[PDB]
């Protein structure tokens, strides 16, 4: 059945508002897509405040009113027979695609213990380029959680969009790590017959720009942007970062003064 | 956008965790008695030689190199007590992602006025084993560690064994061991779960080695401390600058920091800021010569403030927009002042501190170059 972890808040610093929130014990995208309708008999809930969230109580649950609370953001009446200022609008608060998904990942969904277990990057949700179908009435105008709870709970992003978020975080990090790790191995293995230190700084500071410059980092982000959440047709691509860096790492002729030549060029175009 | 950091803090958190989990053997733990014993002495001559075990991780780099975001990540992944050298660093590392006090406050600070160095001492074996070193460091704060030892025997260190200490350049070498001792002296007093667990205090000192002997020099430089903490496996350096966006000036601050030969081209460059503005910050090289604006700057409002400091007092300070150092008494001294303002459209100087005779120190730079050459030291851009 459904074990749901409800991250909740209250007007009087602790009604209850589940401002983000549900898993089933296994033994991956599609099952969650089948749970985020638009799907469980029993909703056993762990109500939590700020892993980075600590359970405060547990309720076994009328799945009707609970599903209402999870879906149209309604607050549970203390129907429950079973912290910081609404701050929460400054942090995690650029817009929807961040406010509803990164809050649910950071504080709630690193229980899957992915390599994303680790920061509040709010920097992978933006490479999460799922199509935005707009809606009116999304005027923040929120200062004393229902005003933000409704906002959160009825947005299209959190559906198949929500189910594909942890998977995309993992995929993001996987490709990023393979490229940065290959680059780091090439940087380290080239620090081992060594040059007069005058251009050793020229080597370090120029390699760390021939592989992580702003333009090539943008190219990588393009090669790792995702448009449809379904992992099947996800629009990612092989990243050029390693392949376009190995344009610079042809220091194998240095096995049978060049760094400042490339330094002078790069410096000119920059 | 900074991104390579999100992937360089990762290996750091691995080593910091490997160090925060390990448990010592049986005897290698300060027994509680070892503290009343220190409180039982009148001259730091009765101190028995013996290790207080510890491990440390170094996060070092230029000002504005991305050390702050590494602290931000470690604070929110590892359970740590985050602290700073001086209230500048405390108000710096203080909250934009998800309190913080000085490391002096953590072990407590009457304890201000200190006749440090009063009592004497000399080492023994030339490659002094840590036990020789701490024997000296505890002596240095006699009448400081002494009151601390007597009072506590008559608790933020007891929460976690990872202790973030930003801006380690402001703390002398005698604060590496003190923060060790007053950690062990507190965990062994209350018998916290850390003490039962045989955990060594993992200190993470973050600060600029060449831009401000301090803790960083005491670790980077001593051979026994390097062999004990394995700084080859415990060092990560932030090669970057997100506030210098000009090629020539960035090359000056790079020939200075890492200690490579000055060039007549660099001299020619520096002969462009010499100027013998009401905003340019007047840094100096004498605490009298800063009050000297009692005459010139003060009462200049009669006829018609971070503005006045010394270069060695502006280390770790934050400035927006003129070095007037006394000649003959100045290469690692200007580097402190020239790097305050972000760009060279606000720096001013009075003597060309690269053609004028000066005083250049190169031990820290030599170690930094050898460290970057080391295959096991993390480098982050
Ligand atoms: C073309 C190019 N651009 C490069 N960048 C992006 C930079 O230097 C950026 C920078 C600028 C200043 C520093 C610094 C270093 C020590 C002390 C203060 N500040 C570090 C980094 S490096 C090269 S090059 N000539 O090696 O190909």
């Amino acid at each position: 059945p459904v074990e749901v972890t409800a991250l909740y808040a209250t007007d009087g610093c602790v009604p209850v508002y589940i401002f983000s929130y549900a898993y089933t014990h296994d033994g991956r995208f599609e099952e969650s897509r089948a749970l985020y309708q638009a799907n469980g008999d029993s909703f056993r809930v762990t109500f939590c405040l700020l892993g980075r969230t600590r359970p405060m109580f547990v309720c076994r649950f009328d799945v009707a009113a609970l599903q209402d609370a999870l879906a149209h953001g309604t607050p549970l009446q203390p129907h429950i027979a079973t912290a910081q200022s609404p701050w929460f609008l400054s942090k995690f608060g650029p817009d929807e695609k961040s406010l509803v998904l990164t809050t649910r990942y950071y504080l709630l969904q690193a229980q899957r213990l992915g390599g994303g277990g680790a920061q509040a990057i709010k920097d992978i949700c933006a490479t999460y380029a799922i199509p935005h179908a707009p809606r009116p009435d999304t005027v923040s105008a929120a200062s004393l959680f229902a005003a933000i709870t409704r906002f959160c709970c009825t947005s299209q992003y959190a559906g198949a969009a929500a189910a594909g978020f942890p998977l995309y975080v993992e995929r993001r990090i996987a490709a990023d790590v393979r490229e940065t790790s290959a680059l780091e191995k090439f940087i380290t293995h080239d620090r081992s017959l060594r040059v007069s230190d005058r251009e050793f700084i020229t080597y370090i500071y120029l390699a760390h720009f021939e592989c992580f410059s702003p333009p090539r980092l943008a190219t990588h982000l393009r090669a790792v942007t995702t448009h449809d959440p379904n992992p099947a047709a996800s629009t990612e691509q092989p990243s050029p970062l390693g392949r376009e860096a190995v344009q610079f790492f042809c220091h194998v002729r240095a096995q049978l003064s060049f760094f400042e030549r490339k330094a002078s060029r790069n410096a000119l175009e920059h | 956008l900074n991104f390579t950091s999100m992937h360089g803090v990762q290996p750091i958190l691995k080593r910091i965790r490997e160090l925060s989990q390990q448990q010592l053997d049986g005897a290698q733990v300060p027994h509680l008695q070892w503290f009343r014993d220190v409180a039982a002495l009148e001259s730091p001559a009765g101190l028995p030689l013996r290790e207080f075990p510890f491990a440390v991780y170094l996060i070092t780099g230029n000002a504005g190199s991305g050390k702050s975001t590494c602290v931000q990540t470690i604070n929110e992944v590892l359970d740590c007590v985050v602290t700073g050298a001086t209230r500048i660093a405390a108000q710096n590392m203080y909250s934009g992602a998800f309190p913080i006090n000085t490391i002096f406050h953590e072990f407590g600070f009457n304890h201000v006025q200190a006749q440090l160095g009063q009592y004497p001492y000399t080492l023994t074996s030339n490659p002094a084993s840590l036990e020789d070193l701490q024997r000296r460091d505890l002596t240095y704060y006699w009448e400081v560690i002494l009151d601390l030892t007597k009072r506590a025997l008559a608790p933020a260190f007891t929460r976690s064994n990872v202790i973030v200490i930003d801006e380690a350049g402001l703390l002398g070498r005698h604060l590496l061991t003190a923060v060790v001792y007053c950690w062990w002296m507190i965990n062994a007093l209350y018998h916290t779960p850390q003490y039962a667990a045989r955990l060594r205090p993992v200190l993470v000192c973050v600060g600029s080695p060449t831009q401000t002997e301090n803790v960083l020099t005491y670790l980077i430089c001593n051979r026994t401390l390097r062999e004990y903490a394995r700084l080859s496996y415990s060092w990560a350096i932030f090669i970057n600058n997100k506030r210098c966006v000009e090629h020539e000036f960035g090359n000056l601050m790079k020939v200075l920091e890492y200690g490579l030969p000055i060039t007549e081209e660099h001299m020619q460059f520096v002969d462009r800021f010499v100027v013998p503005l009401p905003g340019w910050t007047r840094l100096f090289s004498s605490h009298k010569e800063v009050s000297a604006y009692m005459a010139k700057l003060h009462a200049y409002l009669k006829v018609t403030s971070k503005l006045a400091m010394t270069i060695t007092r502006s280390q770790g300070l934050s400035l927006d927009k003129a070095i007037c150092f006394t000649p003959g008494n100045l290469l690692n001294s200007a580097y402190v002042a020239m790097s305050r303002t972000t760009s060279s459209e606000f720096l001013r100087m009075n003597l060309n501190p690269l053609r004028e005779r000066h005083e250049r120190d190169d031990v820290i730079s030599e170690h930094i170059l050898s460290a970057l050459r080391d295959p096991n030291v993390v480098i982050v851009y």
